[PDB]
């Protein structure tokens, strides 16, 4: 039943700092601690370690020398200390235990995982989207079914959550994961299938969230009308 | 001087 | 460090069926070598440690064997789970994570059902343009968007963005985004999507003119 919570993630600017916490269960431990990361889209890649009285210490060649990381016994909390922060540091930060060891072929394993924090290093600054509708017409039918839609456009940062007619419309759906512009911001299309038969009778309203900026959109999408 | 036995051990 | 390089980089195959990953160290890691298993927006989860050693809870139908440079994770006979991120990691000179095998369920070809969508006219009255291109429930995912204005091809304003594979159809969604300024969108008539992919008996092309219902 033993967790790991991580905080201290957010929105930084490159050449800032950010500092994050990994808190364990209660008390010292005795095992050594990592910070594993993971950037959208990409796989896992191992940032730090630290062993259980933090007599031994590494880093990725990627932030060395730019990130420190420490750990107190007394509070179990560890730290990743984060100094020189770039672009390309813009992941998800897992803290996690990974032991494991057959010596005298006596199998001993613990692998615990928190949900990880977020690293967001930009000089772009938050900003709520621009919701368009992407409008059904004959180029948007075939035999019977159509697609509408919403597009997401230039938000910072992340994430943003659609939904369909308040999650009453959920077959069809499909939101993609967003895409960063050159300008720096994100952008996401939302489109479902629904039958063509439909579009002259029922609504469409898709509803994008924003919680960085705190905002809250409800667009109708209508058939191209001349 | 990454030893195996100093990060992975039973308690 | 230690590079850990995996093979395939993608793997298809049916449930029930039966998946061999690979996975090759530059320099020998020795038997400390474990496998990670990850689904979209969920940490990832330990399988087999020390090469061979699966941990609590781990169906006994994967296995894990190899020693030095090469090792393999099996999969004896695939079940919806297992179907997701897979990561070799060593812990011989510090930690090392491969780059990932995914594995993807392997379905009939289906052919895409493209849409395109001109720019609503709130988004160019706010002074940009987005045409985008939309292939539905397709598989495989490999697939060529091309973007053509008034016959002219396009390279370098277009992005792409596909869906994960779906639960129940195991197809794939995609959107191909034409970002243009408005100027440069007002100017010209035709615009087109054209999609070549597997499933298809030739090229796909939708199209619209600009100012049409
Ligand atoms: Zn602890
Ligand atoms: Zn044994
Ligand atoms: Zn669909
Ligand atoms: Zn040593
Ligand atoms: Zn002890
Ligand atoms: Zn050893
Ligand atoms: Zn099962
Ligand atoms: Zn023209």
């Amino acid at each position: 039943e033993e967790q790991l919570v991580e905080s201290g993630g957010g929105l930084v600017q490159p050449g800032r700092s950010l500092r994050l916490s990994c808190v364990g269960s209660g008390l010292f431990e005795e095992h050594a601690m990592h910070w594993v990361r993971q950037a959208p889209g990409r796989g896992l890649e191992w940032v730090s370690g630290i062993s259980w009285n933090s007599g031994s210490v590494g880093y990725a060649d990627s932030v060395k020398g730019r990130f420190t990381t420490s750990r107190d016994n007394a509070k179990d909390i560890l730290f990743l200390e984060m100094n020189t922060l770039r672009s390309e540091d813009t992941a998800l930060y897992f803290c996690a235990i990974m032991v494991a060891t057959t010596k005298n072929d006596f199998h001993y394993y613990k692998d615990v995982w928190g949900k990880g924090t977020t690293v967001t290093v930009s000089s772009a600054s938050t900003k709520g989207p621009s919701v368009f509708p992407l409008a059904p017409s004959s180029k948007s039918t075939s035999g019977g079914t159509a697609a509408l839609g919403c597009l997401v456009k230039d938000y910072f940062p992340e994430p943003v959550t659609v939904s369909w007619n308040s999650g009453a419309l959920t077959s069809g759906v499909h939101t993609f994961p967003a895409v960063l512009q050159s300008s720096g911001l994100y952008s996401l299309s939302s489109v479902v299938t629904v039958p063509s038969s439909s579009l002259g009778t029922q609504t469409y309203i898709c509803n994008v969230n924003h919680k960085p900026s705190n905002t809250k959109v409800d667009k109708k999408v209508e058939p191209k009308s001349c | 001087d990454f030893h195996f036995e100093v990060f992975n051990f039973v308690p | 460090q230690i590079v850990l390089t995996q093979s395939p980089a993608t793997l298809s195959l049916s449930p029930g069926e039966r998946a061999t990953l690979s996975c090759r160290a530059s320099q020998s890691v020795s038997n400390h070598l474990a496998w990670y298993q990850q689904k979209p927006g969920q940490a990832p989860r330990l399988l087999i440690y020390e090469t061979s050693n699966r941990a609590t809870g781990i169906p006994p139908r994967f296995s894990g064997s190899g020693s030095g440079t090469d090792f393999t994770l099996t999969i004896s006979s695939l079940e919806p789970e297992d179907f997701a991120v897979y990561y070799c990691q060593q812990r011989n000179n510090w930690y090392t994570f491969g780059q990932g095998t995914k594995l993807e369920i392997k379905r009939t070809v289906a052919a895409p059902s493209v849409f395109i969508f001109p720019p609503s006219d709130e988004q160019l009255k706010s002074g940009t343009a987005s045409v985008v291109c939309l292939l539905n429930n397709f598989y495989p995912r490999e697939a060529k968007v091309q973007w053509k204005v008034d016959n002219a091809l396009q390279s370098g304003n277009s992005q792409e963005s596909v869906t994960e594979q779906d639960s129940k159809d195991s197809t794939y969604s995609l959107s191909s985004t034409l970002t243009l300024s408005k100027a440069d969108y007002e100017k010209h008539k035709v615009y087109a999507c054209e999609v070549t992919h597997q499933g298809l008996s030739s090229p796909v092309t939708k199209s619209f003119n600009r100012g049409e219902c």
